[PDB]
RNA sequence: GUGGAACAGUGGUAAUUCCUACGAUUAAGAAACCUGUUUACAGAAGGAUCCCCACCUAUGGGCGGGUUAUCAGAUAUUAUCAGGUGGGAAAUUCGGUGGAACACAGUGGAGCCUUGUCCUCCGGGUUAAUGUCGCUUUUGGCAUUGGCCCCUGCUCCUGAGAGAAGAAAUAUACUGGGGAACCAGUCUUUACCGACCGUUGUUAUCAGAAAUUCACGGAGUUCGGCCUAGGUCGGACUCCGAUGGGAACGGCAACGGUUGUUCCGUUUGACUUGUCGCCCGCUACGGCGUGAGCGUCAAGGUCUGUUGAGUGCAAUCGUAGGACGUCAUUAGUGGCGAACCCGAUACCGAUUACUGCUGCUGUUCCAGC
């Protein structure tokens, strides 16, 4: 019996919330609408800070007790805000449903948090997330073509 | 050049028979016992053959919907007999 | 001697209990994951019937032009889906195979020598010939020479695995232990004779004559010389000598004469890229453009080219219902299906960890007479 642990992959969605101001009506324009960018103050470290204080103030001591045993951010990068947090393969539904309560960060509110990807290895959700992103481009292509 | 010619009177020239096989889908070959030897050395030395077993050849007869004589004919008696 | 209970050792054997359903996508491979639905065709390739107009003949009909309805196995559906998922050891720092084609030492080359001797196992039995010595058709004993006879236990390429020791024993060859089946080491196996190979070093100190068939002391036998109441001397054999684990060519370690020794190299790849050569066209000093053509060579560019599981910061899942087994109940249900361990190319053999079954052996306790 090894290490079976479990990788998660989320990305940080923002809503256009905006009622003053109409909107256009697509796939790939509300694609580009909800996938803009990521503040300036995010990092590993604030985002793991973040989910820490939602894990104690939503959770409690002894969830976060049994959570942060192997609770880590492995890869993470601000200018795709998609990220990798490995987890227990028991407690992966108590880390989905943490990162499902993640209201605002401290900094920034106005904010949702899609997890994507669950899977034992980390290859497999790359590999998974590099043909997400590919479809991603065909649909931006095929918008941006006509 | 890598070979050795050929000279009519002191090179065992052999008899080489191919065939085709019809419901098996196979080609057959067939030559005298110690002659087969020099012949299937070289066969999988090209690098795109491999070799065969009867399960193997039970599972190519499955695929081509055709039929096997120690497991798929019960109707005979050798073959009721031993599979039975 | 028997039956029951318990324990121990060895041999054989099996391990997700089995089945069923479900687990987001036109962004068409997100339950954790993999594979599959590619040898393209509706005898619709001059397809069939049918509409109108014009032509020729008449008892049937055919050609030409134009729009163009119906039909292609369950009058249907082109855009769904299926199957499988860690095992007896995957473990253990074990070994071998997929390079050798039946020993064709898998093959080739070079160097050296004792130059690769169709040789010799020793040994035992029979037969023939010769010479000597005793009996006298002739036989017996000795030595030489020539000829014959004397054992692949089984499967397997390898590694290895297990069977039995009535040709001298009771314990089934020898030696040591085990509680007994037995274990380990040296060995042999239709042996109708047996066979523990040689060399070197070691057994420290004391003891003893001596730690390797050195030597020494005593007794017995046989032979030779001086010699003849048989005294002595030399050589050979046998037996013994208080000690120490010891005197037993016994125990331990290293090296092969086997068919001469040693060295060197591969027979192992597939795609991608680059160079070179071959046929076609232009041009003619080597040149240039295409074949989704072939052969050679090179490159840490790649190897899901990956396996009825195939990952490689290492997937092998969660739940519900039914079937079966065991154990405990107050009304009839509840709990359990374990443990070891998770490979990383595959296979086989051996060892080790645990549960249950089965046979044998040994022990203890209790009686039937």
């Amino acid at each position: 019996v090894r290490l079976k642990s479990r990788y998660i992959l989320f990305e940080i969605i923002f809503p256009p919330t905006d009622t003053n101001v109409e909107e256009s009506v697509s796939k790939a324009d509300i694609l580009l609408s909800h996938h803009r960018a990521s503040p300036a103050d995010v990092s590993i470290k604030s985002i793991l800070q973040e989910i820490r204080r939602s894990l104690s103030l939503n959770l409690g001591d002894y969830g976060s007790a049994k959570c942060n045993s192997l609770l880590q951010l492995k890869y993470f990068s601000n200018k795709t805000s998609t990220g990798i947090i490995r987890c227990h393969r028991e407690d992966c539904d108590l880390v989905i449903m943490a990162l499902m309560l993640m209201s605002k960060i401290g900094d920034v509110d106005g904010l949702i948090v899609n997890p994507v990807k669950v899977s034992g290895t980390i290859k497999k959700i790359e590999q998974f997330a590099m043909r997400r992103n590919s479809k991603i481009l065909n649909i931006i292509k095929c918008s941006q073509s006509s | 050049k890598t070979t050795v010619p050929f000279k009519e009177s002191d090179d065992p020239s052999i008899p080489l028979v191919i065939i085709r096989r019809l419901k098996t889908r196979d080609w057959i070959v067939v030559l005298p016992w110690f002659w087969l030897l020099p012949l299937w050395h070289l066969l999988n030395r090209i690098p795109r053959m491999y070799h065969i077993g009867l399960r193997q050849f039970q599972q190519i007869q499955y695929e081509n919907k055709q039929l096997y004589f120690p497991d798929d004919y019960p109707f005979t008696q050798l073959g009721y007999i031993e599979n039975s």
